[PDB]
RNA sequence: AUUCAAACGAGAACUUUGAAGGCCGAAGUGGAGAAGGGUUCCAUGUGAACAGCAGUUGAACAUGGGUCAGUCGGUCCUGAGAGAUGGGCGAGCGCCGUUCCGAAGGGACGGGCGAUGGCCUCCGUUGCCCUCAGCCGAUCGAAAGGGAGUCGGGUUCAGAUCCCCGAAUCCGGAGUGGCGGAGAUGGGCGCCGCGAGGCGUCCAGUGCGGUAACGCGACCGAUCCCGGAGAAGCCGGCGGGAGCCCCGGGGAGAGUUCUCUUUUCUUUGUGAAGGGCAGGGCGCCCUGGAAUGGGUUCGCCCCGAGAGAGGGGCCCGUGCCUUGGAAAGCGUCGCGGUUCCGGCGGCGUCCGGUGAGCUCUCGCUGGCCCUUGAAAAUCCGGGGGAGAGGGUGUAAAUCUCGCGCCGGGCCGUACCCAUAUCCGCAGCAGGUCUCCAAGGUGAACAGCCUCUGGCAUGUUGGAACAAUGUAGGUAAGGGAAGUCGGCAAGCCGGAUCCGUAACUUCGGGAUAAGGAUUGGCUCUAAGGGCUCAGCCGACUUAGAACUGGUGCGGACCAGGGGAAUCCGACUGUUUAAUUAAAACAAAGCAUCGCGAAGGCCCGCGGCGGGUGUUGACGCGAUGUGAUUUCUGCCCAGU
RNA sequence: AAACUCUGGUGGAGGUCCGUAGCGGUCCUGACGUGCGAAUCGGUCGUCCGACCUGGGUAUAGGGGCGAAAGACUAAUCGA
């Protein structure tokens, strides 16, 4: 199996270092660093425990 | 990139004057009119065989056709 | 069936920390764990988020309290002398 | 080779007590076990209450003796269900029986009041 | 953290802006969110109220009181504690209670406490059973704790 | 753990190529980074010195080469903290202190006046006056925290998310705004035209749909106000999706073919950003009203504060399809350029199935705390409604909608990253932070063997096989007689089925002790999905027969046991380099001080500082040391 | 009768046990002892979800610091 590295200079599993495979149009598979996943709004009434819906996350 | 369903607006992208230049793409099932614009590269894929030389040369003359292959 | 004979939720420090501290935890343990009912919505869901305070997971009000229990006896003595020296106070 | 043992191990074969070094539980976790038996039954049981097979009453009952550890299988279960889909038909059949038996002299008491008050 | 008794962000409306003013109280046990709780002179003798200790009479419990007028209360907040008004003295203005300790303390009539004991009381009776977590309760405070004799 | 041959060469145990035999064995002797090094990188040349033998080789020496960014970092933010000014102190260099003894804002909106520039239109610019303001502690502090936005293919002797090609994207800017679209174009009336319509007046228009959750491409609005995101612990369980592995086929090319094998091996794809759909999630809505309670999980949990059952809505969709995109990549077959060649062609890049599998990730749900598990920059929504705009039109103000145009500076970027590029005086068995992780056996990231990749046995070879060593072993009969002492070695060991004492804080002791079984082969039984029957699918347990020189956890992996005494309850910690303990800590217990002008303590000094963002359930100072059971007499001395 | 008690599952607590990586450093009083090494090596060992291990940032400076306390540690230097 084909062992893969990073692609920045930042060899720490910190949370902005977060990856996710990816196999390119070249047969081969690399690392694609995402993007930190979104939260949508929470209530203001400061009770509800869900979130709000029709905004986007 | 941008795929165009209907025929009549990718004319209509076709005279804008930012549209550099369009491609024919002919492959086998379908015929593509790749027309690079300035943002995006539009993609008009029609399924029919002849309907394609039907607009091969409705195309503006200015802007440059190019047989991509 | 019943696992332990006489060694309830302390059954976790095996044996640790001698008998009768092992056993005046469990009357604690025991109620700082335990659900109360709301008074508020009725549910059983009065459940201790941390020391001194109380949240109930249906209404999501949440209550200052005893450190182990929902109500410290001390305390259900003052709220009820108070409410009688205000009713004297006002007349 | 490995795939002519591998097609040893499913008849069977290097598979006794001399070749088992995990405990029992390390081979085959027996919670996995129970949650595959659990899953089993209750789409068993959801099935019989969605074909009208059994009622909520029976359903429910017969879901916490699954949760209970009283079928061993799916087969112990299916035929449990028979015998109670049994005895109860007898009971439904006993007690339609009786009620028309007590309803028909219900009205033929009637009939005879009706006599009475026509009469007078 | 640090703190056995907990606390209680009380929302004010602040009467000379257009503006909601934010408080840390320390809870009196009993008190619940969504609960009114009004500050001042005329404020009704309930749970979690704080008014001048002169106006409330003989035997009151309060807790978070001020031991000097206006210094935003300074005894009895710790978890489960409470002082006694013991008695007033309409003139010089002044009122005895006694403290946690048992001490009595004649402090001015001005100086104001909320009503109700400290909530979170009882806590000193679980033992810390293992030296974890008498590691876990100091590392929240000050590096005081392993004690060399 | 090396061997053979060849090439180059004055010269070969050591260089290079080929072959063979081996090792690392995915927790690597592999592929990449941080810190550190600083040119060690790369090419050519040399063989003086150096590389503890040699050298045709080198990290040596001599010449030259090499590091390319709006998108990767720095830069920005704040953290623990550091630190100016005011002030205070100080003989003094200076120090304290960081919101405290301070006139600490050089901003903004609108209005008024004057003035200018461009078609002084209208707008911009400026001065003055008026009006408003919470700011709140200058500044520094992270190459792992916060932090918009770049990916695919190709290319070098050495550089690529940087160059080339192709697809994108974020931010900033735009009198005359560059263009569309929205705002927006309707109604009443009086006439004409048979009508279809068109006139002259009056009035409206800061959008619209859905019962709702909410939806639609935009859909005015300032100071102020409220909120959100940034922004959160550890652990368990389960679910989804990927990547990998595996299985059954189909191609392409290879290996084997003494015999057998429709065989064995390799290979068999699609980026970002859009669009659509699955698939996940919802404490989202509507109908309705539930006990004969029901729904439901591995566990739970949910319900007249509205269950089931229907019908909707939203969020995430990293998966699939599609634009990108087959043109490119790869695999093969072939033709060229005699070559210089991102040369040019031919087909192919396929169809399925599985899983407590592994890793990653997303989500749901619990557990634990006398532990509650960051701030700020930055961005957004809402509430308000001061204002602004045009009068039915070539409509105006205005637009977080579509497209077009311009710009994105500065610094880092090579290589090593470790049994030879770092630190240990050195090519030193030491030390030094991370990422990816194949097959078989197996509970397993164990050990053992192998593939991808890597290497030459660790600063030398040759010939012998003495004594003493060092490291492994084996020993008749006896079995601790040896010795300070069972030190050292050995025995035991996995799993399945049985069986398990004293004592006990009732939890334990406990894998107590003690037994039996274990291979190979051929079977039988049981345990599921999809449409009674048929069709698929996996592993696992139990039992039986036969069989071998009684051998079977056959290597690897892998607890000697018992009964008593002393000490310390336990886990933990400790003399780095002679002491791991019975010492220290510890929970528990008990004293002592203190209500703030205070206790304890720091400080050369100050309205100084720590405890203290504290307040007796607290802080400070001591002794003792879990539990159990107790803790006697002495206040003369000190 | 009740109080509740038994039996089988489920569940997954713990400064829980065996044990890897890691972190340690018990014994051989083994090797080495002008060493590989001004403290290393082998086998055997302790612990391994917690008073755990660890990088970087930051604070404390010499009669001072810091110390689960050995007069330990404070750049191979520590009763100054």
């Amino acid at each position: 199996v084909q062992r893969l590295t990073y692609r920045r200079r930042l060899s720490y599993n910190t949370a902005s270092n977060k990856t996710r495979l990816s196999r390119t149009p070249g047969n081969r598979i690399v690392y694609l660093y995402t993007k930190k996943v979104g939260k949508a709004p929470k209530s203001a009434c400061g009770v509800c425990p869900g979130r709000l819906r029709g905004v986007r996350a | 990139p941008r795929k165009i369903e209907e025929i009549k607006d990718f004319l209509l992208t076709a005279r804008r004057k930012d549209a550099k230049s369009v491609k024919i793409k002919k492959n086998k099932d379908n015929v593509k009119f790749k027309v690079r614009c300035s943002r995006y590269l539009y993609t008009l894929v029609i399924t029919d065989k002849e309907k394609a030389e039907k607009l091969k040369q409705s195309l503006p003359p200015g802007l440059a056709v190019k047989e991509l292959k | 069936a019943k696992r332990t004979k006489k060694v309830g939720i302390v059954g976790k420090y095996g044996t640790r920390y001698g008998a009768s501290l092992r056993k005046m935890v469990k009357k604690i343990e025991i109620s700082q764990h335990a659900k109360y009912t709301c008074s508020f919505c009725g549910k059983t869901k009065m459940k201790r988020r941390a020391v001194g305070i109380w949240h109930c997971g249906s209404c999501m009000k949440t209550v200052a309290g005893g450190a182990w229990t929902y109500n410290t006896t001390s305390a259900v003595t003052v709220k009820s002398a108070i409410r009688r020296l205000k009713e004297l106070k006002d007349q | 080779r490995c795939r002519k043992n591998t097609l040893a191990r499913r008849k069977g074969r290097h598979m006794g007590i001399g070749k088992r070094k995990g405990t029992a539980n390390a081979r085959m976790p027996e919670k996995v076990t129970w949650m595959r038996r659990m899953r089993i039954l209750r789409r068993l049981l959801r099935r019989y209450r969605e074909s009208k097979k059994i009622d909520r009453h029976m359903y429910h009952s017969l879901y916490l003796k699954v949760k209970g550890n009283v079928f061993k299988n799916k087969r112990i279960l299916m035929e449990h269900i028979h015998k109670l889909k049994a005895d109860k038909a007898r009971k439904k059949l006993l007690a339609d029986q009786a009620e028309a038996r007590r309803s028909k002299t219900k009205e033929a008491r009637k009939r005879r009041e009706e006599r009475l008050q026509a009469k007078k | 953290p640090g703190r056995g008794a907990p606390l209680a962000k009380v929302v004010f409306r602040d009467p000379y802006r257009f503006k909601k003013r934010t408080e840390l109280f320390i809870a009196a046990e009993g008190i619940h969110t969504g609960q009114f709780v009004y500050c001042g002179k005329k404020a009704q003798l309930n749970i979690g109220n704080v008014l001048p200790v002169g106006t409330m009479p003989e035997g009151t419990i309060v807790c978070c009181l001020e031991e000097k007028p206006g210094d935003r209360g300074k005894l009895a907040r710790a978890s489960g504690n409470y002082a006694t008004v013991i008695s007033h003295n309409p003139e010089t203005k002044k009122t005895r209670v006694k403290l946690p300790s048992g001490s009595k303390k004649v402090i001015s009539s001005a100086n104001r406490a909320v009503v109700g004991v400290v909530a979170g009381g009882g806590r000193i009776d679980k033992p810390i059973l293992k030296a974890g977590r008498a590691y876990h309760k100091y590392k929240a405070k000050r590096n005081c704790w392993p004690r060399v004799r």
